[PDB]
DNA sequence: AGCATTGCTACGTCT
DNA sequence: ACAACGACATATAATTAGTCACTGTACACGTAGAGACGTAGCAATGCT
DNA sequence: ATGTACAGTGACTAATTATATGTCGT
DNA sequence: TGTACAGTGACAAATTATCTGTCGTC
């Protein structure tokens, strides 16, 4: 085994150089008479020098320099206290208890009592034995990992299958994270922070949508996300960016955090209606594609940003609600230019070659179909094993509804599909030849003046039924229109719909 | 060395000065947000 | 600053003062830190100091009742606390320089 | 050097027997946990 | 030497890179070094300044900054000592104990 | 007669 | 031959174990839990 | 002039004891 | 083979402070 010599001293080049002037060959009578010189040049006897020279032409440089001692690391306290710490301070430490050196020492010395041990080890000793352990289980909290390198990568799943990733598109991702941004309402109270639902490309590192707003981690948020994902897009000139992202089309799979919006039936129907297979994540570091780029834009965006609410509690600034300043209509902006016209242009940390936005146009596996906009909202929310009415009539959540063509059938089991914002429409599917084929689109009776949202006429129910009112239509209308969420919300109804 | 210093070429080709209007642009529209009180 | 409390003072014969800041507060502040160190985290179920601190598993350990803990802590301090030394004299235990 | 002496040899002096026997009697007692 | 910590960026730079990390880390802005550099970078540009400081030089300008803004954290009470002590009640009366 | 569907309430369970 | 590795007993000195006076640092109400979406309890309002 | 005060630290020092030395040895 | 950005070590390029000559009368 190869050991090389280190920390080589001034006293170690001393005694070096006079080996090294001793390594110069003569005949051994006169060899043993020209070392003489090392005698006093060391203040020892010769045969110390004979010592030397048996060590090194035995040991290199290595045996030419002082050994640690014998007793190095050994404690002397014997191995019934060098147990009886180890033991003591690992089981004190087991589950939630955290013993500590110093409670550990009160153990020895209440043992050493019991034992009438004359002299038990001073707490420093005991300090001194823990050392090791301290430092083990420290160094193996801080371990680097690799990471992936190259265009190769495969993504492990909750499954146990390990699902490879081939081309842009290929795999997307989403989860949702709490803004670190207090931001306001008009003129501007404080609200509260909102979160952050992203898609993106495993592929590319690219970041095809996202969703912001205020509404808690929810299928409405996904697919909201997914038509932002999905669909080309087109921002106003009042943005003024510089770059276009034209990241659209649809994915072959949608790999996710497990979340209960991503476990949905929603999302189910939407995998089915769009032909993307859901996976999901094992543990959070398979994440990190996703995980990551909340770290990212966390630093690079939200940290500048007045209302920044930093990472934690413990390092929670106590200006934040002080100074609060955005609405999320800023807000936006600020996350859509950074993305468009930064990140999308930013390299991808592991090619080097091009930025995100160009492995995903060079990636993906062939030109995408870009999907009519009313086709993902034919791609609604769904109910099933509901029945139609014997009649031209039909019900939803204590609503009750007309449909045009329902008249022509019995009353069977029947599938609808709404949009939760505007749940003054329903349309009707019938299970024909076991396949979905449409029956017709409905109202809610008499419904035309106004339109309905779900969220409220589900509100409106418990305060309809609990004042004992005469359940309808007619009077669950009136519940809903005779706030925090509701400032949340109208916020939330600023939408490029009216801006395009 | 020279495969790694295509990385280092590759990666400064950047035409970054399109891309710093976000940063100059954003710090403008915070600074345009006066405090309520 | 309830009535309550004034309104016992007044009974009892004490005036209430209030700290102007909690480093005043220091006298009453650390016992809590030498509880903390010294027992709480010593029992099956401490939560530790932080949310950054918190055992993986404090939930899953969690066992002591009311009862059980109040019986240790009288015992902490009838037995140990209140018989250490006063940080300051060095020559008194808390109880004899009562 | 004197006066820490004095103050110290002090300290030495106060004796732990309630102090210590506490700290296994906490233990006899928690080794009756389980969850 | 003389010019031992003492930066040749000159007073134009050495203001400017401390004035935008100084106001980026008031209220809960948290601007750190980099940000600061990637500022400088825009500022030059628009400056026409063909030479603009490198990220180095903006984050040992900044180190001094940064250590006088962390030893605020560490500096010591020397509390109360022997005897003799009062407490200081917010009506400004110290009560003598 | 028969149930049969429709609109709440847990009790988790997960981020 | 006598310069090669032993046989010491005794230093030599580098290990550990222990004493102390210093000092950093948390004690300052605070995460158990909000908020989604099932599988499974239910009632009800229908009706044949 | 003075928040609090305990656990962990450093800078030695007393005791251990691993092993280097000087002489003889064959 | 999680992700990957801000901060940092070791070094070269450039700047420039100042210290080393050969010197002159003191
Ligand atoms: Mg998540």
């Amino acid at each position: 085994k190869n050991v090389i010599a280190t920390q080589l001293s001034e006293e170690a080049q001393v005694k070096l150089e006079v080996i090294q002037s001793l390594l110069e060959p003569c005949d051994r009578t006169t060899y043993g008479q020209k070392l003489r010189e090392a005698a006093e040049k060391l203040n020892v006897s010769l045969r110390t020098v004979q010592r030397l020279v048996k060590n090194w032409e035995q040991d290199g440089l290595v045996g030419l320099t002082q050994t640690s001692r014998a007793d190095k690391g050994k404690h002397r306290i014997g191995e019934f206290w060098e147990n009886f710490i180890t033991k003591t301070y690992k089981e004190g430490n087991k589950g939630s208890k955290r013993m500590t050196p110093k409670q550990v020492a009160l153990r020895v010395e209440a043992k050493a009592r019991e034992l009438k041990d004359s002299k038990p080890p001073n707490y420093k000793t005991v300090l001194r034995v823990l050392a090791p352990i301290l430092e083990k289980q420290q160094k193996a909290k801080s371990i680097r990992s690799p990471g992936w390198r190259g265009t190769t990568l495969s993504v492990k799943t909750r499954e146990g299958k390990d699902l490879s990733v081939d081309y842009s598109n290929h795999v997307w991702q989403c989860d949702h994270t709490r803004v670190d941004v207090l931001l306001v309402d008009q003129h501007g109270e404080i609200l509260s922070r909102p979160w952050l639902t992203t898609v993106i490309d495993t592929y590319s590192r690219c970041i095809m949508g996202i969703n912001l707003g205020f509404d808690a981690p929810s299928s409405g948020v996904v697919a909201l996300a997914l038509r932002h994902a999905i669909l080309p897009k087109r921002y106003g000139s009042e943005y003024k960016l510089h770059c276009e992202w034209g990241t659209y089309g649809k994915p072959e799979h949608f790999y996710t955090d497990g979340g209960k919006d991503f476990r949905s039936n929603h999302l189910s129907q939407i995998g089915a209606q769009l032909g993307f297979v859901c996976h999901l994540r094992d543990r959070p570091s398979e994440g990190g594609v996703v995980e990551r780029p909340f770290k990212t834009l966390n630093d690079q965006l939200f940290s500048t940003l007045p209302g920044y609410t930093g990472s934690n509690v413990q390092e929670r600034p106590e200006d934040a609600e002080k100074d609060a300043r955005l609405t999320l209509r800023e807000l936006e902006q600020l996350l859509v230019r950074y993305i468009v016209d930064r990140y999308n242009q930013s390299i991808d940390a592991r090619m080097g070659d091009q930025t995100r936005f160009e492995r995903w146009e060079a990636g993906l596996p062939t030109v995408p179909v870009p999907i009519p906009e009313r086709d993902l909202d034919i791609c609604l929310m769904k109910q099933s094993r509901r029945t139609v009415q014997r009649g031209g009539c039909l019900q939803f959540q204590n609503l009750m509804y007309r449909g045009e063509y329902l008249a022509g059938y019995a009353g069977e089991t029947v599938n609808l599909r709404f949009d939760p914002r505007d749940i003054t429409t329903i349309l009707v599917y019938r299970q024909e030849n076991n396949q979905e084929v449409f029956l017709t689109r409905a109202h809610a009776q008499g419904l035309e003046t106004e339109q309905l949202a779900l969220d409220e006429a589900e509100a409106a129910s418990r305060r309809l039924r609990t004042a004992g009112k005469t359940i309808s239509n007619q009077s669950l209308l009136q519940e809903v229109v005779d706030e925090r969420q509701k400032l949340e919300q109208t916020v939330l109804r600023s939408a490029a719909v009216d801006e395009s | 060395e020279a495969a790694s210093r295509r990385l280092r070429t590759a990666g400064k080709t950047i035409s970054n000065q399109s891309l710093l209007q976000e940063v100059v642009d954003r710090d403008a529209l915070v600074a345009t947000k006066k405090s309520r009180k």
